[PDB]
This record gives C-alpha cells, structure tokens and sequence, in this order.
C-alpha cells in the first residue's frame, strides 16, 4: 500500500518521504551494534514474502523497484539463516531480460560486502529445488540461461566482472554433477540451456571424477546426438564444445568420448542420420556427417602459427582408438 | 577468400540450375556454422555469392543465430541506492549506507572523515554488525586514542577479511595495504599484526590464483613464512590459523629440509602444528629407506594414536576433551584439509587406514607403521572411523 501510494501530489510526497525514512531506519537497525541481535517485526513478516518481494523488484518500474531492492538487501543482511541466497536464486531463476538479471548482479554487489558464500548456496539451493518437482521447467531454463550469461560475461573479463568478482564459473562448476542429468531432461529448452551452460562452464579445477567424467561424457554425446537429431549441424555447437572440452581433458576422457561417439554413431540409433540402413534426404546426411566427422577431427587433432596454410596433425592414438572401436 | 574465390569462379551463375545452387548454398552455410571467430562468418556473410544463392531472409536468421552463439552481455554491477541530503540525519544515513557499499579504502576514509566532522562523538565502525574482527585483535584495535583512526582501521580490517573470504583478494590487498601504511606511524604492535595479515593473505592468494597450476612461489613468500615462524615475540597478538596455514603451505611444497633440520628447537615445543609439519616432512623424505623411515614413522604413529585417544560413557567426538593429544581432533582434521600434496595425502591415508585396521583396509605404504600399539583401550575406534571417512572424502575431493 505504501509503495502504491508513493507512486494528491502532496500525499504522494508524504508517502515517499515516509518510505525513504523507513528504509533509513530499517537500515540503521539491521546493521548496528557491532550482544543479541535486534528484532525487526516488520522484516520478520517479510521472510515469508521475500519471493513475492522479488517479483515486485523484477517488475523494474520507475521507482518502486529501487525501494524493494534495498528492502531485499536489508532483509538478507538481517535474516540469520541469511535469506540472501534465496533472494539471489529467485532473481536468477525469474529474470527474463539482461536488465532484470542486472538486478541480481547489483544485489550480489551490495551483499558481498556483508554476506559470503551466496553463489554456492544459491546454486546448491537452486539445483536442489531443480532435483525436485518444483521450479516448473521454464523457470529452471531461465535460471540455467541466466547462469550461462553470467559465466560468459565473466569469461570475457573487462572491468565489470573484474569489479563484481563473483566467480560465477567456479561456483557453477562444483555443480556439474547436478547439471548433468538435466541433459537427459525431456523438455528441450531446459536441455539446451543446461548444455549451453556446460559448454562454457569450466570443468572443476582439480579434475573430473571418473563417475563425473563418464556421466558428463555420456550426457554430452547424448546431447550432441539429440541436439543434432532435432536441430542439426547448427544447434550442436554447445554439445560439441562440451564434448571437445571433455575430449581434451585427459587420455581417459579422450578415449571414452571417442569410443562412445563412435559407438553411438554406429548404434541402431544415431545411424539414420548418416545414411544407415533401417527414404531420407542425402543433403542432410552429408551435413550431419560433416558435424560428426568435424567433432571427431577436433577431438582427434592436436591442439596448438605453423604457416598460413598448414593444417594441424591428427594424433595417432585417437585414430588407433577409433580403429579398435570400429 | 581462396575458398570463396574458388566457389565464385566455379559456380557459373544464372545457368547452374537449382541443384548446384542449393548445394553451394548449403556448403557456404555449413562452412559458416563451424567458424569459431565471427569475423570470418562476416567474410562469407558479406560475400556477394552468399547473398546471391540462398534467399533474402535466411541470411539474416543465419547471421543472428551465429551472433547468439557468442553473445555479448552488458549488465549493471553497481548497487542500487535511493540517494536523494535534506536533513542531517538523512545525510548521515545515506552516507553510512554508502560507507556500507564502499569497498575502496580511500572512499571509506573520505566518508568516515565527513561523518566524524558532521557528527560530534558517534563512532562509525558499528554502523554494521556484519563487520567482524578476531577477538585476540579487537582489544588492540580498540586501544587507539584517535577515534577516526580506530574506526578506519576497524573498517579496513573487516572489509579486508571479508574480501579474503569471497576470494576477491585484490580488494583485500588494497584495503590491507592502506591500513598497514596508515598504522606505521603510531603503533608497532598493529604494524606486526598487519605484517602477519599480509603474509596470510598473500599465501591464500598464491594458493588460490598463483598456484593451481604448479608454479613455484617467488621465494620471498617462503622467506616471509620462515621469518614468521621464528618471531620469538611475546607482545604481539597472534592467530593460530596464520601459523597453521604457514605450516600447511610449507608442507605443500616439499621443502622438508627446513622443517626437518632448519626449524628452531623451541618452535617444536611451542607449536604442535610445526611439530606435525616436521613429522610429516621427515616421514615423507625417508620413504626410499625401509629402515630409516621407521624412525620417524614410529613417532608419527604414536602422536596420531594418542591424538585419537580418550583419557576418561565417553566419546572423542561427543566430548572433544579428555584427550592426551597435543592437537585437537577437529583441528587435526582441518590442518590435514589444507594439504593438497599427493604424497603427504597418501601417507596420511595409510596412517589412518592402518589405525582403522587394528579393530581390513590396505593403503600403499601400510607396512611402514608399527602394528602393536600401547593403550589400545584408550583410542576411540568410532572416532577413528569418523575421521577416516571424512579424510578419505577430502582426499577424493583434492584428486578425484
């Protein structure tokens, strides 16, 4: 009601002054006496509505959103279970434009001076909601693609990610195992969002667990094959990037991805894309085969000007593994 | 451009029929599809042949779907602020809110100066409880006669430690350097506290960014750690976590000669952490020798077993007291959890696997620890089972 009555112009200004002074007072309370914590009954009735709160802030109107956002910052700083991760998860999995998603970056920038570890809990919480029946697939897809934008924006390091300093990539990498089953998830948009996160989301710094490595490799080849069956050569780059990124991980991962890609290419499924017997257009077969063989050459070829016309050398061992699998 | 010139000289348009036109269009499309750098996509995109074959409406969909392959993203990182300064109170509050959102030390010094000028005697360190300081250092950090200096030192300390927490070590280094250069004038004890804090922050920074790929420290971090391990200064307040990370780093990079030989004698009597570092270093350097290794494996064995012992229903996990060890069980677990070195990790796993074999599990150098133990009743087998479970999970985290 107060925010509705800040947007008689004199009464509007009265409510505006009221809400500004109220925010000043709450901000004094939530952050002071640095002793049992103070109690703010006003904020203590808000934690049930923080998600609803987020919605108003995501409307990005002319002036209400600013007040609601400072309210979310204050509430998060106040609540002892540190509802900051919950607010961040709501902003991430609800934003639909880069400007709304800018609110989440603003919130974290306001938080990281008082709260810590909000990205792990926000994802550890967001992907936890994911492994359940909640968070209907459009919402999870929105979270995944907003995360993809976050990690991509951080990767192209300039001044923005240098100052925000989130580590979006790492804090999404430690959840690669939780992201992997989503590449089998039925609805296509969540699947591609997860795949496009994965293609750019760095693998864990130490290594990939053989269970993790093999589940990632199987999910990647399934995405690549399914990406192709539905999109064709244009829409597989995500998976391909991931697969290539998997195939340069280590000779175990290289041999696993080469063997699984060759076996999946030659299975009773993924065979009609390449002219396999049990009418289909030839053109699509040549160009599907183009994508598969280009992936194999990418995975097989040695990375790393060697003259302006030269070509990279195919490794012997990758072709040896393709040979034995054949 | 050789590809595209060959394509143009070989297509022979307005008489190539529909089949060749379609196939040439498909080839050009799909030679774009794999182009990793969009400027080359631009090459074929601008080419007249590209515009000529396909159509006047799929080229645009192609170029936009290749643009979204590597989209450029602009986002606001600056925090929201409802700044609009009528009253003294509203000015005070807005400026304190900025003080919250400010992380560069000079801006904080400016806002603290203006607030202390505008107010009479109110402190501004306490305008946020989310600002924390170690209790061993709070007493010294509140002894400065100047109120503004004390406030700035506190806020710099808190913001530097919280930045160290969120792995944004650039800001922490800046804030800490500002505090250190400000405190050199009046208080040597605070200067020493700052020196140790820079040492720990630099060690954390190296092991976070500068390491992670196997590169030697610049050898002055090692010298700084060495000097910190031999202070012999009683007046300076210390944090045991600084020494713990000093020993953890020192044992991370196999410099076992110093911990075995060059360590001062009084340090082993004083710090149990240095003693454990020496014991691991000695038992790791002597692995080649069947018999010389046992001389250090023996005291490593006894130190670890009485570490997991219970003096006097009583459980090590439930009580955490009544232990004969010089080092706490959870502190030992943490000190191990700062080790990522593979040889020391496998030595430690053999240590707790052999300890869990008495009352099997095989872990490499399992014949190096002695079998018969004293006071078998005093050790807590359930506590050792818990410790071995956590230890193996951490070891399968470092090197999965």
């Amino acid at each position: 009601f107060l925010v509705d009555t800040a947007m008689p112009d004199t009464v509007r200004e009265a409510c505006d002054r009221l809400i500004q002074l109220l925010l000043l007072h709450l901000q004094k309370l939530v952050h002071h006496r640095g002793p049992p914590p103070r109690l703010v009954p006003f904020l203590d009735a808000l934690k049930n509505h923080v998600g609803e709160l987020c919605g108003e802030t995501l409307r990005l109107e002319r002036k209400r959103f600013l007040w609601q956002h400072q309210l979310l910052g204050l509430l998060s700083v106040y609540t002892r279970p540190s509802c900051g991760p919950e607010a961040l998860g709501h902003l991430l999995s609800r934003a639909r434009s880069p400007e709304e998603l800018s609110l989440a970056t603003q919130l974290y920038a306001g938080l990281v001076v008082s709260l810590s570890g909000l990205l792990p809990l926000a994802f550890r919480s967001c992907l936890a909601r994911v492994h359940a029946g909640t968070l209907q697939p459009p919402f999870t897809a929105r979270f995944l693609r907003n995360l993809a934008l976050l990690v991509g924006w951080e990767q192209q390091g300039g001044e923005g990610p240098a100052a925000l300093g989130a580590h979006f990539g790492e804090s999404a990498s430690a959840h690669l195992s939780d992201l992997a089953p989503l590449l089998l998830h039925p609805e296509e948009e969540v699947a591609e969002a997860a795949a496009s996160l994965l293609a750019i989301c760095p693998f864990p710094s130490e290594a990939l667990s053989p269970s993790q490595l093999l589940g990632l490799v199987r999910a990647g080849v399934h995405r690549f094959f399914a990406s192709l069956r539905l999109h064709g050569p244009p829409g597989v780059a995500s998976a391909c990037q991931l697969l290539t990124r998997l195939s340069q991980t280590s000779p175990a991962g290289l041999k696993a991805v080469l063997q699984l890609l060759v076996e999946g290419a030659l299975h009773r499924g993924n065979t009609e894309l390449f002219g396999g017997q049990v009418s289909r257009n030839q053109q699509e077969v040549i160009y599907n085969t183009q994508s598969l063989l280009s992936l194999l050459v990418h995975c097989c070829s040695a990375p790393g000007c060697g003259e302006c016309w030269g070509a990279p050398i195919l490794s012997p061992e990758a072709a040896k593994a393709v040979a034995v699998t054949l | 451009d050789f590809l595209l010139e060959v394509c143009s000289r070989s297509v022979n348009l307005e008489k190539a029929s529909e089949s060749l036109k379609g196939n040439m269009a498909a080839f050009l499309k799909n030679v774009c599809l794999g182009l990793e750098d969009l400027q080359y996509v631009f090459m074929i995109s601008s080419h007249e042949l590209f515009i000529t074959l396909l159509k006047d409406e799929e080229r645009k969909l192609l170029v936009d779907q290749m643009r979204k392959r590597s989209p450029r993203v602009n986002l606001c990182i600056k925090p929201v602020t409802s700044f609009y300064p009528a009253s003294a109170s509203v000015n005070i509050g807005q400026l304190e809110h900025q003080l919250i959102l400010s992380v560069d030390p000079w801006r904080i010094r400016q806002i603290l100066i203006e607030l202390h000028g505008m107010t009479s005697e109110r402190q501004f360190w306490t305008v946020s409880n989310k600002w924390e300081v170690p209790s061993v250092y709070s007493g010294v950090i509140l002894g400065i006669k100047d109120n503004l200096t004390r406030d700035l030192v506190y806020i710099l300390m808190a913001k530097g430690l919280h930045c160290s927490t969120v792995k944004d070590f650039s800001h922490a280094k800046q804030l800490f350097a500002a505090c250190l250069e400000l405190v050199t004038e009046f208080s040597p004890k605070l200067r020493q506290v700052m020196l140790n804090e820079m040492l720990l922050l630099d060690i954390h920074t190296h092991e976070a960014g500068t390491g992670q790929a196997g590169e030697r420290p610049p050898s002055d971090l090692i010298s700084r750690v060495r000097g910190y391990l031999e202070m012999r200064l009683p007046d300076i307040p210390l944090r045991q976590v600084i020494a713990e990370e000093c020993v953890a780093f020192m044992l991370n990079w196999r410099e076992n000669e110093y911990l075995t030989l060059q360590v001062p004698a009084f340090l082993l009597q004083s710090n149990p952490y240095v003693k454990l570092g020496q014991l691991l270093a000695a038992t790791c350097k002597e692995l080649p020798g069947p018999k010389e290794s046992r001389r250090t494996a023996k005291d490593l064995w006894e130190v670890v077993v009485q570490i997991c012992s219970v003096s006097s229903r009583v459980s090590l996990i439930k009580q955490r007291e009544s232990t004969l060890g010089i080092m706490y069980r959870s502190e030992l677990l943490s000190f191990i959890k700062k080790l990522r070195e593979p040889l020391v990790l496998t030595i430690i796993l053999s240590l707790f696997v052999k300890l869990h074999n008495v009352r099997d599990i095989t872990a490499e150098h399992i014949s190096i620890w002695p079998s018969s133990i004293p006071n078998l009743q005093s050790v807590d087998f359930e506590a050792v089972a818990i410790t071995v479970k956590e230890l193996v999970r951490y070891t399968l985290s470092i090197n999965p």
